[PDB]
């Protein structure tokens, strides 16, 4: 999630 | 005159020696002549052995952790005690005879040609932290009755002494040092000269060191600062060149050469310990077990040798860089001897009792 | 307790020319560093003899010293009338050092100091010495003072070099000590002064590279503690 | 938006994050008292500096994701996207260089002699250099701040590749290059032991950094470079959130190695001779 694309919560 | 002794832990053995320092003249060297006496009663070993070692200590930490000598044996020399070798003849030296009658037949003496080309005795600024044997070189005498040499060094049938070798300053004047640099810039076309001299090649411990410096600008831009620095190139080479480094005297100039001008000054520097306590690990003299010595003294070699010695070579420079308005910095160099005045007596240092 | 020095031959006179003999004996092993020194009734040290077997520069060789396990002999061939004077013995190989009472033979480089006087007891006072023709850093630098019908004591030192600073057991804390190595002098401050302050202050130069006898002394200032104004 | 999922990962994020901070917190105290009653050794002057960097790695980057994953959403500025972005990827990056300084420092001293704070700099800046291109990489929000952000159509397929490349190659491989110069380690000809502490050590180390650096790079590569990522449920989801495995164990790694600080904290777990003499002679 940090540089990359992090799912949605 | 006086002579020293240390006295064995078992008793059995003691040496007699008579002056701690030996002068390096490195044409020659002082012969180390000592005695040791000797206790038949109580040795069983039926043989002592002496040896004299020249050793530097390995750098602080060893396996990431300080502690312990794995000094490298720069030169070991060994000699039979007693019995005395009767193969080995060679003449006694005066002092020798005298400890002989002063002591009698259980002195029993040695002798060893120290050669020339061997490292000073110089030892390094130990840390605050440093709480083992000072690291640095040093030669090392020790005496110890066993039978043969393999056996395992036994500290309560052992003996051991520490000293230091020195040199000191010519009486002959060298020629009177000089330096200069032209640095030019592609702004301008006249050149930016710097002199530098210093009154002569030698100077002793704790005496000024007066250079004349002078200075012609005729480029666009202004010198605008002076560093100054006395400063000591020490050579390691312990498995090859290591050209350490670390000033021992600076000062700051707030002066000015202007552009087409002249600049004449005599600049005054003299090192001490004092501001170079905090730079742990600057070269220093030989020292007994920790009295505070003074600086490294100048080490001398014969010109004869390559300067390949497995030992670290201590010699003394002074540093004028200017700083030019706003590549700019400019460096001149000039180096001068630095050892004590002539010796005559030994090293009494002074500390409480 | 600290090493004492003793000075048997206080009294001789009306000697002309003749063996003079003087002993000093020290009170514990000593080794040889032990030094003799020279003053003029009225006037500074001079340096005589140092490790009381080497003859200091500019020292007539009539005069001579030896080392006696912790005994030490004066020896004079032909005494002369400039040498009815007083004489010193002082080890130097622990701090504090201190000389004897003084032995007094009787007949029928700048170093410029100043600060001295009177002053009350409990008080502070100042004093200097500034040191020429020779270099600061090349030296150690010391205080002595002249208590009459007292043995002369060492109270200060200073160590540019080294940086040390150094003072008798009966002044420690009590005084401060200082130099300047620019205008190469010695600065003293008297720090809560009392009656046993009282004595002629001396100015001593040393020589760094090894401590021996010192060499070179000045003519001194007088310091009187006393409620009188 | 998986609400058990959820309440997992802040469960788990929480308690890495305090693990972490009580395990450098101690290990940075112990070298705090130690450096004040006595040296500020070099050799710990980087473990102290991994304490303080892997601290502020925890603190900066805990905190941020720890604020969307609770909230859900986002509710700030815009240059908070950058602001927070930077202060999370510095410390995964300078992390990684300064272990390479300390290192490389360590394989110099092998058998260095005397030479009297630089190669932190050192890492410290490159660190903060190496902190460009993230400025052009991520893109706009399309509501929370920054999602659907891609530095190009080739900044989720090279970029990533240059970040992968960047963290691990010439990092793992130079640190062993680095132990692996140790081979020399027989010096001195023969005696007139250490190896094995050294291969110990280095093993530990390089096994320690690929292992905890391997999962998230992993499913980093699987997603990124990897068009229509495979997984998108619970597996990969507490997954991407456990690259901090080594922070509460790198420092204690060297703190090991360490025999000073070693036997410090195993304290803190309730927190022959003579001499020479001298004679005289005859003369003549």
């Amino acid at each position: 999630c940090y540089f990359q694309n992090c799912p949605r919560g | 005159t006086r002579v020293f002794k240390k006295a064995s832990p078992n008793g059995k053995l003691t040496v007699y020696l008579g002056k701690r320092d030996f002068v390096d003249h490195i044409d020659l060297v002082d012969p180390v002549d000592g005695v040791v006496l000797v206790d038949p009663e109580y040795l069983k070993e039926r043989r002592v052995y002496v040896t004299l070692t020249c050793a530097f200590r390995y750098g602080r930490e060893d396996l990431d952790v300080l502690g312990l000598t794995f000094r490298k044996d720069l030169f070991v020399a060994n000699v039979q005690s007693f019995p005395p070798a009767p193969e080995d003849k060679k003449p006694l030296t005066r002092l020798q005879e005298r400890l002989i009658k002063k002591l009698g037949e259980h002195a029993y003496p040695f002798t060893f040609e120290i050669p020339p080309n061997l490292p000073c005795s110089v030892t390094l600024q130990p840390g605050p932290e440093d709480t083992g044997k000072a690291c640095g070189v040093d030669y090392e005498v020790k005496a110890f009755c066993a039978e043969n040499l393999e056996e395992k060094i036994h500290k309560r049938n052992s003996v051991r002494l520490v000293i230091r070798k020195v040199q000191y300053a010519p009486e002959r004047p060298g020629p009177q040092p000089t330096a200069e640099t032209t640095r030019q810039f592609l702004m301008s076309d006249k050149p930016l000269h710097l002199e530098a001299s210093l009154d002569k090649e030698i100077y002793y411990h704790g005496e000024p060191i007066s250079v004349n410096v002078h200075v012609t600008n005729n480029t666009n831009k202004t010198v605008k600062k002076i560093k100054i620095s006395v400063r000591q190139y020490a050579d390691i080479c312990l498995f090859n060149t290591a050209q350490y480094k670390c000033p021992v005297a600076m000062e700051e100039a707030d002066d000015t050469v202007a552009p087409s001008s002249t600049f004449c000054k005599v600049y005054t520097l003299t090192p001490f310990l004092a501001n170079n306590r905090e730079k742990r690990g600057l070269a220093l003299d030989g020292k007994l077990k920790h009295e505070d010595t003074n600086l490294a003294s100048s080490t001398l070699l014969r010109e004869g040798a390559n300067r390949e010695i497995l030992g670290i070579i201590v010699s003394y420079k002074v540093k004028v860089k200017l700083v030019v308005s706003r590549s700019s910095d400019v460096a001149v160099e000039l180096p001068f001897t630095l050892m004590h005045p002539k010796p005559k007596e030994e090293p009494p240092h002074r500390e409480v009792p | 307790g600290d090493i004492q020095m003793t000075q048997s031959p206080s009294s001789l006179s009306a000697s002309v020319g003749d063996r003079v003999t003087i002993t000093c004996r020290a009170s514990q092993s000593v080794s040889s560093a032990v030094a003799w020194y020279q003053q003029k009734p009225g006037k500074a040290p001079k340096l005589l003899i140092y490790s009381a077997s080497s003859l200091y520069s500019g020292v007539p060789s009539r005069f001579s010293g030896s080392r006696s396990g912790t005994d030490f002999t004066l020896t004079i061939s032909s005494l002369q009338p400039e040498d009815f004077a007083t004489y010193y013995c002082q080890q130097y190989k622990y701090v504090p050092v201190t000389f004897g009472c003084g032995t007094k033979v009787e007949i029928k480089v700048q170093l410029v100091e100043s600060g001295g006087g009177l002053v009350q007891p409990g008080g502070s006072l100042r004093l200097s010495c500034a040191a020429s023709g020779f270099n600061v850093y090349s030296s150690s630098i010391h205080w002595v003072r002249q208590a009459p019908g007292k043995c002369l004591e060492w109270v200060a030192s200073i160590s540019s070099y080294y940086g040390y600073t150094y003072y008798a057991d009966s002044v420690k804390g009590r005084f401060t000590i200082s130099a300047d190595t620019s205008k190469n002098t010695a600065y003293l401050q008297m720090n809560s002064l009392r009656a046993e302050d009282t004595a002629v202050y001396y100015c001593a130069r040393s020589r760094q590279f090894w401590y021996s006898g010192l060499d070179y002394w000045g003519q001194g200032t007088l310091v009187t503690v006393s409620s009188a104004a | 938006r998986d609400p058990l999922l959820a309440r997992a990962e802040l469960a788990l994020l929480s308690i890495v994050f305090v693990a972490v901070a009580l395990s450098n917190g101690l290990v940075l105290a112990a070298l705090a008292r130690r450096g004040r009653r006595g040296h500020w050794a070099p050799i710990h002057v980087f473990i102290g500096h991994l304490c303080l960097a892997d601290l502020a790695v925890a603190l900066f980057q805990v905190l941020p994701q720890l604020a969307w994953k609770a909230t859900d959403r986002f509710r700030g500025p815009d240059a908070l996207c950058r602001a927070v972005k930077y202060l999370q990827m510095v410390g995964m990056y300078a992390s990684s260089y300064m272990i390479l300084a300390m290192t490389l420092d360590r394989h110099r001293a092998i058998c260095r002699p005397m030479l009297a704070n630089r190669p932190v700099l050192v890492a410290w800046a490159f660190s903060l250099l190496l902190s460009l291109p993230q400025l052009f990489i991520f893109a706009q929000r399309n509501v929370t701040d920054c999602w659907a952000c891609f530095a190009e159509p080739w900044g989720r397929r090279t970029y990533v590749t240059w970040i992968a490349l960047m963290v691990f190659v010439a990092p793992t491989l130079g640190i062993a290059a680095c132990q692996v110069l140790i081979f020399r380690e027989i010096h001195a000809s023969l005696v007139p032991a250490a190896v094995a502490k050294t291969v110990r050590m280095t093993l530990v180390i390089v096994v320690v950094y690929v292992l905890c650096w391997a999962p998230f790079f992993l499913v980093q590569l699987w997603a990124a470079w990897d068009p229509e990522a495979p997984l998108e449920g619970a597996p990969f989801v507490l997954l991407m959130l456990l690259a901090s495995l080594n922070s509460c164990t790198n420092p204690w790694i060297y703190a090991s190695f360490s025999s000073s600080v070693s036997s410090e904290l195993r304290s803190l777990l309730c927190c022959e001779s003579c001499t020479t003499a001298s004679s005289s002679l005859a003369k003549d």
